[PDB]
């Protein structure tokens, strides 16, 4: 029948990629990585192409909005016919739609966002209870919301769960892939996290800052290019080492990669985790382990107090105490 | 642009003279970022004590551009984005240019999807 | 009405764009461009999904093809329920139902190639003339075909309708984005194309070479990356130069473009015209220019005759007679 | 490899007795690109006549891994593509590396859509 000769067919393409070229290539560990996607937008919906062409089975798309008019043209799951419909359970369909032996799920569930007012407590521990377990359900979390302070959350808890974190964000003309470090029990080294590298606590970005729309307004080419480095980052890393360095049989595995249009460049960077950082430090992290969502709650409607924690507050002071000599 | 003043043989002097002029201080030109958005700073050099780390350091660039709190950025030295927990002495033994200034460009971090 | 709107909100996301961002920019020099696509394989379709989203509005998919058990899941205009039936008509209508304004239209056409016998000289005549007249109706014509015989009578085609092409090819886990070069009267300087590089004529490289669906069989992220950037350079590319530089509003126009994901990098590269190229040396444009497809007709049957007018079989012999040194 | 060979302070000799052993000739090591699908080519080292054209080599190379005549190349120079034109004495003046060979390597030419 026409759905076994899809899914044999889409198999041997994959098989001949081990057989023809790349013997040591690991192809079930990918076909067998259980992927949530934060976001089903421009990034949600170009990365979900890249994965399902690259084997992968279980898909799950959260995301708590609808489709507007202008998405279909950047968001590539959704038609016209779609506009007015909630996103993530369409984006599900439409995975389905492509190739039908696809794991596709869909999510409508609001992540609780650093720096807003708990609007109904009962409810939002539910929300925060429920991305818990998609979190620890899956081995693979695509951080691609559209905002700084929703990817606090989430990054925090899939470091609790230690889960790896490959997280997106775009500008008008350049973009960020990289992957979040985890904290290792023997080694003292660990890799940064997208908090690390700034000195503020995320905080409410949205209520204040008009023009709505400005958060897609960015050349189509940043999202196609970030999709596909995130998804072929995720498959190198899930392939082993070799004994002397840090490549695997599809080749390197950045930390960081930051790329620009205006140059047609990519940079690969590399930072490590931050000790003051308001999401990864280990203060942070201690504080959670403790109180779990009683701590939560607190750092949700006080920021602040996620830099008393993590001592971004102590560094600041410091340079206050200076004295006018770090000006004319 | 601060290096397109054609002033490389003074700016080795000027490099030279902060040298010995001050102590545990860091000679540090700061600019925007091309096509980053993100507010100018007009005032871009700086004499910064060496002990500061490089987050203390992104503070003041921070206050000196009048950035909101719910802002981010990220800065790079040399195409590479340094530690945050660096000393900017060690920074600038590592990347200090030819002519004795320390570059530095600053960018809005991206946070859209 | 619903159609309206959809119209409207895209038309604002491009709007915003050039008001708040980039003053300069030319929204309407991208929208008016008509676009050819020739190929309408994981190239075709994503470009076409990165120029829909930039505001174009009339694009043509070229390409004889029915869509595989195999396509959809890299082939981003195709579901499950497509298979079998003719791509490009396909295409055009899936561009549609994303955003039913689309001028996309499908045709399913041959591209004559260069080293297999003609088996029906007037049909293929007629095919000959299809193409020179869709190139000429067109403004910028994508090649994104699927072999290296393929390219020639393209190539050719646009240098003699003075179209600009932009050149797309991909590897396992790698790809070229290139501009070919146009012929200046009065300059002496022009750009290499495609068949700059190497020094033998295009000829058939699939009768012989087994295993079909190797050339589909790639790193999934390489379609999606060149794509982008071939459309980037496009909307670079047309927009007015600074005065002073090789640049424009959007950035740079490199000739040329080498990207390879095994160390997530990207060249900008750039080639001159070469005289003895097989495609836009100046004696095939001489020989085209005086017989037309009597020309086509001989060169298409004997590539070797190509050689012997772009004088590619006189540097060869001149290595012939060199004498057993440039060995041991 | 050939320069992972640890010969380094040997190569600058074999270099200099290249340029005085033979006249008219460009000392050329030529490696197959990694990742790139393209036959090897064990025989690496070459003695170049400097009036060689870029694309007369090419051809010497097609023939020393028995490329067919349907399947294409391109060269890389120092992570550049030379123009097919160029004379090897003018390409061995401007990228010839710090130990007196020129490096170059070769790729199969993409072809897919
Ligand atoms: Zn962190
Ligand atoms: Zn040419």
């Amino acid at each position: 029948d026409p759905l076994k000769i899809a899914d044999q067919s889409v198999d041997l393409n994959l098989k001949l990629m081990k057989w023809r070229i790349l013997p040591d290539l690991n192809l079930d560990i990918i076909k067998n990585t259980k992927v949530l996607l934060l976001g089903a937008g421009t990034l949600g919906c170009y990365v979900s192409r890249a994965l399902i062409a690259w084997g992968v089975r279980k898909i799950t798309f959260v995301d708590n909005g609808t489709v507007s008019y202008s998405n279909p043209v950047r968001q590539a799951l959704y038609n016209f016919e779609d506009c007015g419909k909630p996103k993530a359970e369409l984006a599900a369909a439409s995975l389905k739609r492509i190739f039908p032996l696809m794991d596709a799920t869909g999510v409508k569930l609001s992540i609780p966002m650093i720096g807003h007012k708990l609007v109904n407590e009962e409810a939002q521990h539910k929300d925060f209870d429920r991305l818990r377990a998609l979190i620890k359900e899956h081995d693979i979390i695509f951080l691609l919301v559209d905002s700084r302070e929703s990817r606090w959350l989430p990054s925090l808890l899939s470091n609790i769960e230690n889960k790896t974190v490959i997280n997106a964000a775009l500008g008008f003309d350049s973009y960020l892939v990289m992957r979040h470090g985890n904290r290792d029990e023997q080694s003292s080294k660990q890799l940064g996290c997208y908090f690390c590298h700034d000195v503020v606590a995320p905080t409410d970005s949205l209520t204040d800052r008009t023009l709505d729309q400005m958060s897609t307004v960015t050349r189509p080419g940043v999202a196609m290019m970030a999709s596909s480095l995130a998804v072929e980052l995720m498959t190198s890393l899930l392939q082993t080492k070799y004994s002397g360095s840090e490549t695997t049989v599809l080749g390197d595995i950045p930390h960081q990669i930051r790329g620009f249009l205006h140059n047609f460049s990519i940079l690969k960077l590399e930072t490590p985790a931050y000790e003051h950082c308001p999401a990864c430090s280990p203060k942070v992290i201690e504080a959670f382990t403790d109180l779990g969502w009683e701590f939560v709650k607190k750092a949700l409607e006080h920021p602040l107090y996620l830099e008393e924690i993590s001592g971004l507050s102590v560094i600041k002071q410091e340079v206050e105490r200076l004295g006018n000599d770090v000006f004319e | 642009t601060f290096k397109s003043e054609y002033p490389f043989e003074k700016r080795k002097a000027e490099s030279e003279r902060i040298a010995d002029r001050f102590k545990n201080r860091i000679p540090v030109i700061c600019e925007k970022a091309e096509k980053s958005d993100i507010p100018e700073i007009d005032k871009r050099k700086y004499l910064v004590p060496a002990d500061l780390t490089v987050g203390q350091f992104v503070y003041v660039i921070r206050k000196r551009i009048m950035l909101p709190p719910e802002k981010a950025i990220f800065i790079f030295v040399n195409d590479t984005l340094p530690p945050t927990a660096a000393l900017m002495s060690a920074i600038y033994q590592e990347h200090k240019d030819k002519d004795g200034f320390l570059y530095v460009t600053y960018s809005g971090e991206n946070t859209f999807g």
